[PDB]
């Protein structure tokens, strides 16, 4: 339940799936086992400041235990830095499909391309479980972006915008619709 | 108990199977890939194949109406209605020596006539592989399926497939061709 | 001490060289993107991705030379309480600071031209952008001279 | 216990077959591209040899009995290509039958044992291996993918008739489409997710 944040392996050693190109947190088989963390499953990250985010574990046989490489954007969202400690929890609760999601731009204020963007968000993130108020990262034709989760509507008629390891969650699939309101 | 009916994400939506949480799987005790006669709450039963929930979750049931009841197909989607467990049933499945069908054809508009029966027969024999079907049911074809066939209204079943029956790779498929009870 | 300074000089040299090389590769990439755009999907996407990779190599270079700058400033301060050929050795920090500022603003401009190159309208923007990429319009030529001069004082 | 070892052996015995067969499928597919391109080209030529008359053009006029003596060559040089394609497709057919037989073997073993193994024991993931249930599911999905791909390939390729010289000139696109519509590299990701054999 306790682990030391680090940085992942630099090269994307192509022993990696493709529905997982993003939202990975490398681990070690030993530290995989020491917390009941099963391949391809999701898992929860709790910050020492009270922030949370969920990611798809992956047991890539690199660095040893105690260390759990993340992504830079993950470290931003969690708001931590190398060496620091973090809480890991094997997700156990339900996981449903997320119908409606509403996010607002970080005010890049590009010429707004409302539907043009969703076509890349979905094709670039299907699988990333979300939470109220996080940051995403598409790259629609080279340029960057940065969004902000405001509300999600879950097909089991529920609404968010999700703090303990045994609750609902939601993820984006090719049927989720999104709106862009400040 | 009582079960919600979520929509169905794409992957399953293709094939036949219906997902389910290990609670109800333990309830009716079917190992896997079994048949489950499901009675929609809108009239007209349905038949699907069992497969466990992805994340050991509970009390939810996603299903896909491939082996439907005639016309009652779309009644399976677009809802939030419950589904009581008693509305599901485990059904025995025999190997169903020989079968017999009446197919619609896909609107390959531009060349009807004498329909090269070898073609339609091969395509149908394909679409019926290893599926369990129960007499008196449509079997739609999945989207973008190959070939010509687009329906297999089920009529002739040799060992009386009234509950249901498994079509095996060694089963004659007589393209009988008798549209039944059209009203 | 001064040994570190001489190392800083040689590193400046090799770093700028690698910079130019990567800029060449990126310019080829951007040519490909502009042409592929003018001709009319995912191919373009792989293109933009490896271009971004080029940018990341650039950023790596930038952070290395920034560390160079920092160490130089540190030795500058530590020499409080004179060299091969009698330079102030503050002059050194001045040099490295001008270099750093130039190259960093350059990196920013490259980042913007990447950020915009994909979806551009009228072609004249596209030519001007390819230009901005190639001519590096934030590197006053005397820079090389400067470096050379400094590089001269340590073999 | 022993049943679980049975299905486990069955599974990580079936997978390497799937890997090698996928490699063969892939290579055999890659040969088809240039052949099909050349066939589109021959189609284009033969298309542009009916838009003339050859009885009224100054030079060729002194050459009686040419239009025929040309066609009856282009057609041969096409027919040889098309038989090469037929050979490739025979390779494809071999691979689908191989995979289907093996997958059915796996399921049959499972059905032979799935009464003395609580599905909960079937369905629980470990630290170095996905759930048995997910393994069988992926096997079934591979078999269905191979079948549909093969059969759609054939009902595309066996609709070629010298005589519809427009359709025959669109193959290289309809083919590529038929390839770029399955899920991206299934066998690849399945092979990865099972790399840690168990």
């Amino acid at each position: 339940g306790t682990l030391t944040v680090t940085n992942l392996l630099e090269k994307v050693d192509d022993k990696i799936p493709k529905t997982f190109q993003n939202s990975l947190i490398h681990l070690g088989l030993n530290t995989m086992k020491s917390a009941n963390i099963c391949i391809g499953r999701p898992v929860l990250l709790t910050s020492l400041n009270g922030k949370q985010e969920v990611y798809t574990a992956w047991p890539m046989a690199g660095f040893p235990g105690g260390k759990v490489g993340l992504s830079e954007m993950a470290q931003k969202n969690v708001g931590v830095r190398p060496g620091d400690a973090i809480q890991v929890q094997p997700l156990v609760g339900a996981v449903l499909q997320a119908e409606e999601m509403d996010v607002a731009l970080s005010d890049k204020d590009m010429e707004i391309n409302e539907e043009e963007l969703t076509g890349c968000i979905l094709r670039k993130l299907d699988g990333k479980i979300v939470l109220p108020g996080n940051f995403l990262y598409c790259t629609f034709y080279g340029r960057p972006y940065k969004l902000q989760v405001l509300r999600v509507k879950g097909a089991d008629g529920m609404i968010l915008g999700a703090k303990c390891n045994t609750d609902t969650f939601y993820f984006i699939s090719s049927t989720t619709r999104v709106n862009f309101t400040e | 108990p009582l079960l919600k009916l979520l929509p169905l994400d794409a992957r399953d939506r293709g094939t036949q199977r219906c997902r389910l949480g290990p609670a109800a799987l333990h309830a009716l005790g079917a190992r896997l890939g079994s048949a489950v006669k499901i009675s929609l709450p809108d009239g007209g039963s349905c038949l699907c194949t069992a497969w466990p929930r992805r994340d050991g979750a509970d009390g939810f049931v996603q299903l896909d109406p491939l082996c439907a009841s005639p016309g009652a197909a779309v009644g399976a989607s677009r809802s939030r209605r419950s589904l009581s467990l008693n509305r599901l049933l485990l059904v025995p499945c025999p190997p169903l020596r020989r079968v017999a069908v009446w197919p619609v054809l896909r609107e390959r508009a531009g060349a009807p006539g004498a329909r090269n029966t070898a073609a339609v027969l091969e395509a149908a024999q394909e679409l019926l592989r290893n599926r369990p079907i129960s007499l008196g049911h449509v079997v739609v074809a999945p989207p973008g399926a190959p070939g010509l066939v687009a329906a297999l209204h089920i009529v002739g079943g040799t060992p009386s497939p009234d509950p249901a029956g498994l079509v095996t790779p060694r089963t004659r498929v007589s393209l009988g061709g008798e549209p039944p009870s059209e009203a | 001490s001064a040994r570190k300074i001489k190392d800083n000089a040689a590193d400046w040299h090799n770093l700028i060289l690698k910079w130019e090389t990567l800029n060449d590769a990126g310019f080829t990439t951007a040519n490909n993107i502009a042409n592929l755009k003018i001709s009319l999907n995912e191919e373009l996407e792989k293109l933009c991705e490896e271009l971004q990779a080029t940018l990341d190599g650039l950023t790596k270079i930038q952070v290395k030379m920034e560390k160079l700058s920092s160490t130089t400033k540190g030795i500058c301060e530590l020499e409080n309480y004179p060299l091969f050929h009698t330079w102030p050795t503050t002059h050194f920090y001045e040099v490295s600071h001008k270099l750093l500022e130039m190259y960093r603003k350059e990196l920013l401009l490259k980042r913007t031209v990447a950020k915009e190159l994909a979806h551009t309208g009228d072609p004249d923007l596209t030519l001007s952008y390819l230009s901005m990429w190639l001519h590096q319009p934030y590197v006053e030529s005397d820079s090389r001279l400067h470096l050379e001069s400094m590089l001269l004082e340590t073999g | 216990d022993r049943p679980l070892l049975a299905v486990q052996e069955a599974l990580k015995k079936c997978f390497p077959v799937v890997e090698e067969q996928q490699g063969l499928w892939q290579s055999a597919l890659r040969d088809c591209q240039p052949l099909l391109s050349s066939l589109s080209n021959l189609a284009e030529q033969l298309q542009a040899a009916q838009n003339l008359r050859f009885e009224d053009v100054p030079a060729l006029r002194a050459f009686p009995d040419l239009k025929e003596r040309l066609r009856r060559k282009q057609l041969v040089a096409g027919d040889i290509v098309l038989d090469k394609l037929g050979e490739r497709l025979a390779i494809l057919l071999k691979v689908r039958d191989m995979v289907s037989s093996h997958v059915e073997r796996v399921f049959q073993i499972y059905e032979q044992h799935a009464d003395t193994v609580g599905i909960d024991a079937v369905l629980q993931p470990s630290a170095v291996s996905p759930s048995v249930a997910d393994m069988l599911e992926w096997l079934q999905d591979i078999e269905r993918h191979y079948r549909k791909s093969y059969l759609k390939r054939k009902y595309l390729l066996s609709s070629i008739q010298w005589g519809d010289l427009a359709n025959i000139q669109a193959l290289p696109k309809a083919w590529d489409r038929i390839s770029k519509d399955e899920h991206q590299d299934l066998v690849q990701d399945i092979l990865l997710n099972v790399s840690f054999f168990l």
